[PDB]
């Protein structure tokens, strides 16, 4: 009894994501694509890269 | 709704009916926003025959 | 709403004839493979 | 038809209707304490409510079993 | 006419023997259910629930034994 | 359909408890979705125990009426 | 009119008529202690009263149960 | 399944009634084993393991109750 | 709807969503403090925060235990 | 198989009524025996064993009932 | 020859041949622990073996009882 | 006998989760004992000893809770 | 020799395991009482007494676990 | 090994045979490439009749 | 060992034989030197009839 198994697979991930925060004049916080409070009271940006 | 229909010889329809409707008596919560937005209808049950 | 129909004739094109179009337009095809031929031949051709 | 309810149902429901609103008080006091976990007033309230609720559910479930054990004992003698 | 046999006359002695227990049990329960946290209530209901238990077990066992004595005598009429 | 006296004395219980035969299943498949909810547990306990007593009392009653009949039929001979 | 009392009732009543006054002493103690919680003369007394109350209730319940099970075991043999 | 009795149907209701807890607890264990001192992982595992415990208890008691009902009925065929 | 959850998961998540962001606030205020360990403003902040996180996790784990106890007490009475 | 009566038929209708329980229970027995501490294996076993018990009890009472009907008829040939 | 062995003996011995050597492992773990009771790794090792042994003996004897009750109920219908 | 039940597996997961702690805890002890009055060694030891404490506590409680889940199932086999 | 049971054998394994602790712990006390304010003496007694504590507790707990295994088996002879 | 032998007239030997052979499955636990000088073999069961 | 002797007129002795021998399993023998000191002799069981 002959039993035979064969497999192939090919995969690819590539690109970037972004989020961040600024503060202006102690009037306005702004946050982009964060669920955070923008707690720092100062400008932060955070890139994410994978390849 | 549950029903069982009958055809009269006089061109009349006779039905035995059981009807139940309403919102459910939830224990979880009552709050001003809920009562404001979503109507409290009663809950009512009827069983009868009509032609 | 319900809409029944009587069925008397098979499909046209065949199932196999149709599947290949999808596979090739997707690029999922593998009959182009150098190796799996030895087995796939028995399934597709037989 | 109206939902059928027996004698054990009756006995059980007496507790639910005996505690008018406890069943919801214990939900509100939780949402509050959870909103501000470090206020002693909210703590001192929730301790009481949760105790009363625990005792209610125990007394209910024991009483229903005591009745079930009488009925099952009588039915055995019909033979 | 409400007809009563001998077994009925037997079981009835228990019912008349306990004057009001049947009621007291329901009264105590209705109190307790309002305030399931008072120890005097809990101790009272414990006592009267267990008296109500023993009452009916003793009743049904003693009603059974007389049935078995009667059936035994009747079987010998042949 | 054809139905004897024992079938009647049985069906008396079925038509007596209108809906319990359903309610025990609906309570069960509510509880099975969320085993840790006290309000579901406390209900299920009472429904299941009621169903228990129901089946027992039905079976003992049918047994007793059978044995009264067998006792009478033994005397025709 | 007056309550029918069984035997277990008599057993419980022996405790109730044993601690003549504790039932109310405990409450008075609590009332004044709660009025002025920071007095160690009040505290030292309330601690004693509350402990006596705990033991009393506990012994009463445990006793009743034992008599219940003796009776149940005798009744079972009638069958 | 090749064959499934009423009791099996009852048990399977619980199994299909809890979607993925079987694996969730398994994964949580390995995570916590990797960092036995993180409060978040601890607070997660406490919950999953409690839930699992109650699931198994409720599952096993029901099967017994249903067994006793059937045994009682079967007895009276005699 | 969420991957799965029992009633206890829900009681836990009520705290985790009641303290909106304390986890990250504490996680970062430490990264401030460690870089200049001797500033009294930074210290007084971190003290105030870590006390909150302590009490939070404490009451969180106790509530789950009490609900598990209440459920076990009822499941035990089925049989 | 070569020869079977009416009672044999009544009996066999259970042996084919349950398709494979006869093996499933022995299978689960040794899966468990290999690892008697696995909760999933325990729960799997408890229900299959209960179903096997009820299957055998239900089978035997029926055969007895039919024997008593047939003996009662044969008694009257004389 | 080999000693005679019934069906119950076989249902029992499926455990004694399933747990390969637990009966030896437990006595080894105890002889090592008694040498130096204050080693954490030895206490941690012994707790598991003892628990496994307990469960093994329970499952074995309960299964033998259940089969003995399924057999007696058939043997009673021969009459 | 490489025989290991479910409880053995559950325990082993921790042993293999803390790969080297088992020895780091002794290395730190020996070098501290070589010179007890050094802040760098004191600060290192504290952080290792505490981790080892919490490791053994979580290890043993998990085992006990599983045992209490099994025993409640096996009781229902009767 | 007098009759000794399996629980006696288990108990005695500990005593014979800790060959001399039984008396070391007493001598340590007799010495320390002579000059209660010698840290060299105190540092020794703390160790001996801790060892004694752990020894007695492990002993009793083990005995009890075997008592409850035997009782559980003996219960089913009926 | 269990066996039951039978002698043919042709001098052929016939026998009923079953054989369990192997090693005990590892405890799901660590080992070293030197200890893998204690070699794995499977666990095999065979049962047949041969002449 | 357990045996039953039978005398044959050919001067041959016949016996039904069962034999068990070995060291008892001590797989966790701790020190290398103890194993070096004590020979492993595998637990073996034989059952047969011979003349």
């Amino acid at each position: 009894l002959w039993i035979v198994d064969l497999n192939k697979s090919d995969l690819e991930r590539l690109g970037t994501s972004w989020s961040g925060s600024i503060t202006i004049g102690d009037k306005l916080g702004v946050s982009l694509n964060q669920s955070s409070i923008s707690t720092l009271d100062g400008s932060r940006f955070i890139a994410a890269v994978n390849a | 709704i549950r029903v069982l229909p009958r055809f009269s010889a006089d061109g009349q329809i006779e039905m035995s009916l059981d009807i139940e409707d309403g919102n459910d008596k939830t224990p979880q919560s009552d709050t001003t926003t809920s009562v404001d937005a979503l109507p409290e209808v009663g809950r009512t049950l009827i069983s009868t025959i009509a032609r | 709403m319900i809409e029944p129909k009587e069925i008397v004739d098979p499909l046209t094109p065949d199932a196999s004839e149709s599947v290949n179009n999808i596979l090739k337009q997707s690029g999922a095809w593998s009959g182009d493979d150098k190796l799996q031929k030895w087995v796939r031949v028995y399934l597709d051709r037989g | 038809a109206t939902p059928w309810s027996g004698y054990l149902d009756d006995v059980s429901a007496k507790f639910d209707t005996g505690v008018d609103n406890l069943q919801t008080q214990v939900t509100e006091a939780l949402d509050k304490l959870a909103a501000k976990p470090s206020d002693p007033a909210l703590l001192a309230a929730y301790q009481s409510k949760l105790s009363e609720y625990n005792l209610y559910r125990n007394a209910q479930s024991n009483t229903v079993k005591v009745f079930k054990d009488i009925d099952a004992a009588i039915i055995q003698n019909f033979r």
